[PDB]
RNA sequence: GUAUGUCUAAAGUUAUGCUCUUAUUUACUAACAA
């Protein structure tokens, strides 16, 4: 237990403290006119989400992919179908008009 | 005393033309300052309209932060550097086609430390709420 | 060198505590600085020839260039 | 019943400055408040004795324990009584309250003045901030690295390109690239050897819902101060990204920063400690956001820039107008994506057509959605053509891995 | 990345077979990225 050893207070009563508090309890003892107005005069005077949309139009990426080219096709549906879906920007048309033609 | 503070100020409050000079930044004071300081309270007062469409928890602090610029802009206490890029950002805030320009003044504002934070942080909320504002309406 | 000191001093610390603290406690509040203050007196003795010339040269070095 | 919580602010000197202690945070009070006498926190019996105080003080005193000195309460408690009845370093009142934490051990503790009903607070307050603070945490996970321990275990799963879908959701965000601010010529010398010469660069830091790309553009300027510029680039980085994130306000200020450099989020971390609600995300998927400063008009900035500036651009106008963001943004990182494999072939395909026109504003040449889509898919195979090329294995591709 | 070494840092001294276009190698170098 080193650090009790060295603790250069140990063993004691705050009486040092005290005498502290006595010193400092004894001080205790011993001891904007428009402008304010100009500003406080304007009304102061106190003083999941849209990605769920896209994890839709994801889902309806199945969709498409389920129709055409899920597996069978290597590259001439599975490859090509996929390039044309959920990549380019005219998937959010393809489900769009979808969407219109059910509204 | 104190009744001719409110009636010589708010006569003055209502007496401004609310427009910023692009070239008379170049120019040397009060005119600049006051300008602005009262176009501000257009930008303030827009607010007070849709408070209730907006998010007003935020405003009831952002009045708060304005205090100081209103300070500062009335007795000309802001300085130079501060001022020039300050009247930069509401002109640009003035037309709507200046919205790239209104947050790249803002930006160039921003880049002692401890309440200039605050207020300027409070005038993107300015920019923001006024950039939304004409939008939605 | 000054280990010899060092210890010298931690010795005397080691003998004037167990003789201080016979029926006394343990604690830090002895004093009796004398014999330690004797060994550092006697190094001061043993040094001030090394200082005076080493410092000399040294001084010397920054008034008159080295050799 | 506080008047008010003022931080007296000291040196930096103060943080790790030992001989002497300011207080940190000053307590006005509303009434007078009767300290209880200066006691440990796990000391339960405090003692309300007829002395009163109208204002306490609250001061932090980190500490770094040996196997020696491993014990905090007789340590913080000596700290206490030391500056207190010391005449340097005066506190407003001799009546406070001192914290003290063993960054060795993580061995909290404190001692001083209580005012009533306060300690149970303070006990709570301390057991949280060990549990997790920032800083802390930071700080523990570092001394982990030195010691190659660290258990990679993350509370919050990485950007994955399942996850990509739920990057975004009504949710104000930062996403963060440090690739280009450290550009160089590579010029020859007088021996023959190489000297690397920095450029200006940028700091791209893009909003995918509102499509604003701040970028803070690197002027030389800040380089001709130091060496070493690698790691500095990234300090900068994450000082610049942290600075503008003060600016912002707490309704702007974003929530989860995403960063490209997987190495440049160390540093950030550390500079994010200003403020820890702004969540940060690696991002297991890499992001082409090199390419994306070879942009014509964006490098054409980067080249203009004369001092430290920020010009921010919307990386996406006319798209935002017709479509959502997650749309526009799919198209952009096809185009950055293209940009990265091949910047001869994007701009080829950019301008094919010599009839459309790039607006003033945007970016990018404003389409037709149905030529638009046609050169969506251009890109596409542009970006297929490159990984049949490269990786040879571009034709018998799954949907998701695709 | 360095040792180290140069550089700058403001005041006026009184005289009348080839050119071309490219693509490829190899080498070296590179506190630039992987
Ligand atoms: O023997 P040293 O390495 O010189 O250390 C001694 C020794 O402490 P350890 O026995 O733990 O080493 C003394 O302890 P005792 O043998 O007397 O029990 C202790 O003396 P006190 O008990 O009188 O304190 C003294 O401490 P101090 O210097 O405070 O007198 C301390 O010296 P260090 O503190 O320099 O280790």
């Amino acid at each position: 237990d080193w650090d009790s050893r060295k603790d250069r207070w140990y063993g004691y009563s705050g009486k040092e403290y005290n005498e502290l508090i006595s010193k400092w309890e004894r001080d205790k003892r011993n001891k904007e006119i428009e402008l304010m107005k100009l500003e406080l005069y304007k009304d102061s005077v106190g003083s999941t989400g849209e990605g769920l949309k896209l994890n839709e139009l994801n889902q309806f990426a199945r969709s498409h992919a389920k129709e055409m080219g899920i597996r069978d096709e290597i590259e001439d549906k599975e490859k090509v179908q996929h390039v044309l879906v959920a990549n380019p920007t005219k998937y959010e048309y393809l489900k769009k008009k979808r969407e219109q033609e059910e509204t | 005393n104190r009744p001719e503070r409110i009636q010589e100020a708010i006569a003055q409050d209502k007496t401004i033309s609310v427009i910023i000079d692009p070239s008379q930044i170049g120019s040397t004071k009060p005119l600049l300052s006051m300008k602005c300081n009262l176009y501000i309270h257009e930008i303030l007062s827009r607010w007070k309209a849709s408070l209730e469409a907006y998010h007003p928890e935020l405003f009831l602090d952002t009045k708060k932060a304005l205090f100081p610029l209103l300070l500062q802009l009335r007795r000309n206490q802001l300085a130079p550097d501060l001022l020039i890029s300050l009247a930069t950002v509401l002109y640009h805030l003035q037309q709507p086609k200046e919205i790239n320009l209104a947050v790249q003044s803002y930006m160039k504002l921003s880049i002692i430390d401890e309440r200039t934070r605050l207020w300027i942080t409070s005038i993107k909320r300015l920019i923001t709420f006024e950039e939304w504002y004409t939008s939605n309406h | 060198k000054v280990m010899h000191q060092i210890r010298a001093c931690k010795d005397l610390k080691h003998i004037i505590y167990y003789k201080f603290n016979k029926n006394l406690g343990k604690g830090p509040g002895c004093g009796f600085w004398q014999p330690a203050w004797r060994v550092w007196l006697n190094f001061l003795r043993g040094t001030i020839p090394l200082l005076e010339r080493y410092i000399g040269n040294l001084i010397t070095r920054q008034f008159e260039g080295r050799s | 019943q506080i008047e008010s919580v003022t931080k007296e602010t000291v040196h930096p000197r103060k943080s790790y400055k030992m001989n002497s202690s300011a207080a940190d945070i000053t307590m006005e009070s509303v009434h007078e408040w009767e300290v209880s006498k200066p006691s440990l926190l796990h000391e339960t019996n405090d003692s309300f004795k007829g002395l009163i105080t109208n204002k306490m003080w609250f001061d932090v005193q980190l500490r770094y324990g040996d196997y020696d000195s491993h014990d905090i309460s007789r340590y913080v408690r000596a700290k206490f009584l030391d500056y207190t009845t010391d005449n340097v370093s005066m506190y407003p009142s001799p009546t406070g309250v001192m914290i003290g934490i063993d960054l060795a051990y993580n061995m909290y503790d404190a001692y001083g003045n209580w005012f009533n009903g306060l300690k149970p607070l303070i006990q709570n307050s301390m057991r949280t901030i060990m549990k997790a603070n920032p800083a802390l945490y930071v700080l523990r996970e570092r001394i982990r690295k030195g010691l190659q321990i660290y258990q990679s275990s993350v509370q919050e799963p990485f950007l994955n390109s399942s996850n990509y879908a739920e990057l975004f959701n009504n949710d104000i965000k930062l996403f963060v690239d440090d690739t280009n601010v450290y550009r160089v010529t590579v010029h020859k010398t007088f021996e023959g050897n190489v000297a690397t010469k920095a450029i200006n660069g940028c700091i791209f830091t893009l909003n995918p819902k509102t499509g604003h790309l701040f970028l803070k553009i690197i002027h030389t300027s800040v380089w001709a101060g130091q060496k070493r510029l690698s790691q500095l680039a990234k300090w900068k980085t994450a000082e610049e990204v942290s600075a503008l994130v003060r600016s912002l306000p707490k309704e702007e200020q974003p929530k989860q920063i995403i960063v490209t450099r997987k190495a440049m989020l160390d540093p950030l971390e550390v500079h994010m400690l200003d403020f820890p609600n702004i969540a940060i995300r690696p991002t297991e998927l890499r992001l082409p956001f090199s390419a994306a400063m070879s942009i014509d008009k964006l490098s054409d900035v980067v080249m203009k820039a004369t001092e430290p500036q920020m010009v921010l651009f919307n990386i996406y106008d006319d798209w935002l107008d017709r479509i959502s963001s997650y749309t526009a943004f799919s198209r952009l990182t096809l185009l950055l994506r293209a940009l990265k494999t091949n910047e001869e072939s994007a701009k080829m395909i950019l301008l094919s057509d010599p009839t459309i026109t790039i607006k003033s504003y945007h970016l990018w040449p404003s389409f037709t959605d149905e030529q638009w889509i046609t050169i969506e898919s251009q890109m596409r195979d542009l970006i297929l053509t490159e990984y049949g090329r490269k990786y040879n294995v571009n034709i018998s591709a799954l949907t998701q891995t695709e």
